[PDB]
């Protein structure tokens, strides 16, 4: 629509003028092709005698005609009488490594044990693994993956037990590979878990428990699995989580029992593994479907979420059931901490910075990447 | 579209805290497409120049079960 896009463009200018009062950091950068994936690598280099530090990302490309690439880009984050410190990003966000990828990168995640190893989801059933040290940083204008793993966007390395990878296959099943101690380029599945009745969307390992992993699907269910159990056709638990397709899930990093799930019914549902019958809380506010949800690495009571709507909400669940004014009721519930209106299109993915608190990188279908930190006075009082 | 940088200056940082009543960060956080009164806080900050604990996850899960759906 020609009207709607004009109304989006004006609201971007409103947001852009408000950024000194709503943020401490904003770093917009237009990519060549739009990325469906984003994740901060855990390492950080502190260069000698500078006021910034080099953090790195794991990006992809989503293209039909031109050749797709697995991207890794550096980012300069600052260290610790005029208003509005605007400048111009130049040499802050730049591409370090480009590797040729067969088909579009729907998701890409680094291996916790060896951050050099990156698995990448494809539209097909297979998952390609890459080691960016092995490949050259300058690709010629031929894909060359280190491992091909035969079998939605789901992808998850296990933090415990190196080399164990999960993913949502195309036939309503969850594959499980074991790439540690391969004798051979191609690898086949160790286990195929067949519980869900519809398309599996996302799958995630439990953080403190080697055997536990959760999954979500279009059949409106949250299935908590156990790899040790012999019966692969039925999970340990099974909840009717939402009224629509459940697109994502994420476990809390500070509690073994707590997790969240996002769905197409415009709600993020909070859960507890000790009682899957009761739903703890349903975060309502989002204006469209939820496709991603992430907990803050630093703060246990903080989580963010994004999806089909151009806004990314940040939730502070320590404010649940606080006494608001009637003016603040119009804005939303008190557990909703911050709304990020920087993007002008569907936010495909985002990721919390593991080293610098409150810094988030988000990507979207309008070709742009935004590394940003909300204002200090919002989260602190 | 139009790439840009923002590192907020330390005068603007405490200008938000000094002008908390005019800015209303709790209101402004969930209203990104409302234009904030950029003139008023700049006037009051310069005119009035001379001058948090989070509660744990055990407490909120205890609250959520105590005040259920």
């Amino acid at each position: 629509d020609a009207v709607e896009e004009r109304v989006i463009n004006e609201e971007y200018k409103i947001w852009k003028k408000n950024t000194p009062f709503l943020y401490d950091l904003v770093m917009t950068h237009a990519l060549e092709w739009p990325s469906l994936t984003a994740q901060w690598l855990p390492d950080v280099t502190r260069p000698e005698g500078k006021d910034f530090s080099i953090h790195r990302l794991v990006l992809g490309t989503h293209t039909s005609d031109e050749q797709n690439h697995l991207v890794i880009a550096s980012v300069q984050l600052p260290n610790d009488g005029e208003f509005g410190g605007f400048g111009s990003v130049s040499g802050k966000i730049e591409i370090e490594i480009k590797i040729n990828h067969e088909g579009e990168v729907n998701r890409a995640r680094y291996m916790p044990q060896n951050p050099c190893i990156i698995a990448t989801k494809t539209p097909s059933s297979d998952v390609l693994v890459f080691d960016y040290t092995k490949h050259p940083s300058k690709p010629d204008p031929e894909c060359n993956p280190d491992l091909r793993l035969r079998g939605g966007y789901g992808l998850s390395w296990n933090p415990n037990l190196s080399g164990h990878l999960l993913s949502a296959s195309d036939d309503h099943t969850i594959c499980l590979w074991d790439i540690s101690a391969v004798p051979g380029k191609v690898v086949d599945a160790k286990t195929i878990f067949t519980g869900h009745t519809a398309v599996v969307e996302d799958v995630s390992w439990h953080l403190l428990h080697e055997s536990l992993f959760g999954s979500v699907a279009d059949d409106q269910k949250l299935m908590i699995w156990d790899t040790r159990s012999n019966n692969t056709s039925k999970p340990s638990h099974s909840v009717d989580a939402h009224t629509a397709e459940v697109n994502c899930l994420s476990f809390n990093p500070y509690s073994e029992f707590i997790l969240a799930t996002g769905s197409a019914d415009k709600t993020v549902a909070l859960w507890d593994l000790r009682n899957l019958k009761l739903k703890l809380h349903s975060f309502e506010s989002h204006k469209d479907e939820i496709f991603q949800v992430q907990w803050s690495p630093h703060n246990e009571t903080i989580l963010a979420s994004s999806g089909t709507d151009r806004r990314l909400n940040v939730w502070d669940l320590s404010k649940i059931g606080e006494e608001q004014s009637p003016e603040d009721a119009e804005d939303g519930p008190p557990e909703l901490l911050f709304i990020h209106g920087g993007h002008t299109a569907k936010i495909s993915d985002f990721s919390w910075n593991p080293n610098e608190p409150w810094v988030i990188c988000s990507v979207s279908e309008d070709n742009i990447m935004q590394v940003w930190q909300m204002a200090e006075n919002i989260y602190n009082d | 579209r139009q790439a840009f940088y923002l590192h907020t200056t330390k005068l603007t940082r405490i200008a938000r805290r000094l002008c908390r009543e005019i800015l209303r960060p709790w209101h402004a956080a969930r209203h990104p497409y409302l234009p904030i009164n950029s003139a008023a806080i700049k006037a009051e900050c310069t005119a009035r120049l001379p001058e948090a604990v989070r509660k744990p996850l055990e407490a909120v899960l205890r609250y959520l079960e105590t005040h259920p759906r």
